[PDB]
């Protein structure tokens, strides 16, 4: 497990690295083959009506400040950032054969849907809290709609309490359907209706662009790569003192097995004086 | 040759101690079969499981919690095979999957405390919410569905009404067929009431998610997602045919393992009885000493 998770760790580094270009694919969060699907479909764009637009991830970034919520909004949107677009059920049959022949293992959504720019400015959370869409920054405004339509972003607000996200829910707010609170750097929470609280486990991979340099997430993260050997050695050696404690068990039980051997073996040298006994000369004619 | 015997059928015995602890291992696990015996184990392989299953394990400790808090459909649910298992596990979300019921609001404030202060755990309240399929199970057959995906499951019927509220199972039809896209293209367009019959419904291997955008000129796109094989929820332990391709295969090479060892603890038995012979020909040796 621990070695998976320093690998992961590292192969993401270089990933942020490939965020231009490189080695190990930055797409890759995606699928391994993510760049030989986008070749394969710029190269057959004129046989589709319209190219197949994705996968949403890349098109969406994290706006300067919302760093912090990458995790818990990449949570919400996950079943969106995965998908890809397609105009017509035609382009959506194009587009399996071409998932087929790129050898995809990754389950990809394919959504049928007529691109447009609408005005959702009546459907917006209202509050004080700042909601996903103004967390995010959209390659085209038609793709920002798509995001409204999938996951209704407009009505999802960012609250950094538990406690605040859960009192402003249950108050009813106008087009609010859920509150997203942080927990910590690996879980956060999902408040529905004010009554429901779900405890969300972060995917480790990143599928959302953030605008801070891959530097700064890679070699943070390489302080944090030595901050996850410590995570390796805390996690295996609190196994290995929980093995130290019960192999002094096992060493306890060996001695009193030691001492149970002497005993048997005093006991094994006591019968052979007790044969030894019985094989002796006896004086006893004389006596007769 | 006696202690020498005694540490050989010691051994033997040490030997036939482990070739009978195997056998107890290799049993349970022919009879394991079917259902897991305790789901208490479910929750172990997991270290986000770990604090659901303490706290369960407290729940199962106060009486007074008992019937007032149940146990997640992990534990209490199970589909009538592997491949509705794969179905239900893709629609309940992961949170609910592992979330403790709670059967009422006071039962929420009297025990939600205490266990949301000790166990990181997810609650789910029962609500009076009506469970009514939205239309009857004769017509979804005519559309080529077997039925709710609610039909192919078991468990506590508290937890299952819990499940029909938060992932909505009663209105999804299951197909174990691949339904052809003329019926796929009539499911997805909408009534002349503007309305889609099914929000979500499963065929074959996927899950086809039927929105119908709250904005604009209310257009209605499918997404389609690929249903993922699952050991949670799962009723039918990996199907029959790969229970048998991992189970079995990895299991009867640990039982050849297990006939070797009982044979070669057979073998010591035989030597020992080639001692013992040996011993009771010469304790006849010592007899005929004695006489002389």
């Amino acid at each position: 497990e621990l070695r998976t998770i320093s690998r992961s760790i590292q192969n993401k580094k270089v990933e942020l690295q490939n965020i231009a270009k490189g080695n190990d694919t930055f797409l890759m969060n995606f699928d391994r083959n993510m760049d030989r699907l986008l070749r394969t479909i710029e190269q057959r764009k004129n046989e589709f009506e319209t190219p197949a637009i994705g996968p949403l991830g890349s098109l969406v970034t994290i706006r300067k400040g919302f760093e912090k919520w990458t995790r818990s909004i990449q949570r919400a949107i996950s079943s969106s950032l995965n998908a890809f677009v397609v105009s017509n059920p035609k382009d959506n049959r194009l587009f399996r054969d071409i998932m087929r022949s790129c050898g995809i293992r990754s389950n990809i959504p394919i959504v049928t849907y007529c691109l447009s720019q609408f005005d959702y400015s009546k459907g917006r959370a209202h509050g004080n809290y700042p909601t996903i869409v103004d967390a995010l920054e959209f390659s085209k405004p038609e793709i920002e709609c798509l995001f409204v339509d999938l996951s209704r972003i407009e009505r999802i607000v960012l609250i950094e309490d538990k406690n605040e996200a859960r009192n402003f829910l249950q108050r009813n707010p106008v087009n609010v359907n859920m509150a997203l609170s942080l927990r910590d750097r690996r879980s956060g929470f999902q408040l529905s209706g004010g009554y429901r609280l779900d405890t969300v486990t972060y995917q480790d991979k990143i599928r959302l662009k953030v605008n801070s340099s891959s530097d700064n997430g890679t070699q943070y993260l390489k302080d944090l790569i030595e901050q996850e050997t410590k995570e390796l050695q805390n996690i295996r050696d609190r196994y290995e003192e929980k093995l130290s404690e019960v192999r002094s068990r096992l060493k306890e039980i060996d001695g009193r097995l030691k001492s149970t051997k002497n005993e048997m073996r005093k006991t094994n040298f006591r019968m052979t004086e007790l044969k030894m006994n019985v094989g002796k000369v006896v004086d006893t004619g004389i006596l007769n | 040759e006696i202690r020498d015997l005694i540490s050989e059928i010691d051994a033997k015995a040490n030997a036939i101690n482990h070739e009978m602890r195997s056998i107890q291992r290799q049993a349970e696990s022919k009879t394991k079969s079917l259902t897991t015996t305790d789901k208490i184990g479910i929750l172990n392989q997991d270290q986000d499981l770990k604090e659901v299953r303490d706290a369960v394990l407290m729940v199962r400790e106060h009486p007074e919690m008992k019937d007032k808090i149940l146990e997640p459909p992990i534990m209490t649910v199970s589909a009538i095979n592997a491949q509705f298992a794969a179905y239900l596990a893709q629609c309940v979300d992961y949170n609910t999957s592992k979330a403790l019921t709670v059967v009422d609001s006071d039962s929420y404030k009297l025990f939600a405390n205490p266990i949301l202060d000790k166990f990181k755990v997810n609650l789910r309240e029962l609500s009076s919410a009506d469970t009514t399929p939205p239309v009857p199970a004769e017509t979804v057959r005519d559309l080529g569905f077997e039925g709710y995906l609610s039909d192919f499951i078991t468990g506590d019927k508290r937890v299952m009404k819990m499940l029909c509220q938060t992932s909505k199972i009663h209105t999804i039809p299951v197909s174990r067929r691949e339904l052809t896209p003329a019926q796929i293209k009539k499911l997805i367009t909408p009534r002349p009431n503007g309305k889609i019959l099914f929000k979500r419904i499963i065929h074959g291997n996927r899950l086809v998610d039927i929105k119908q955008s709250a904005y604009g000129s209310k257009q209605v796109f499918p997404t389609d997602v690929s249903i993922k094989q699952t050991n949670f929820y799962q009723g039918s332990i990996m199907s029959n045919e790969q229970k048998i391709r991992i189970e079995n295969e990895i299991i009867n090479l640990k039982n050849e393992y297990n006939d070797r060892k009982s044979t070669l603890d057979a073998l010591s038995n035989q030597k020992s009885g080639y001692r013992h012979e040996l011993s009771e020909l010469a304790s006849k040796n010592d007899d005929i000493n004695r006489e002389a």
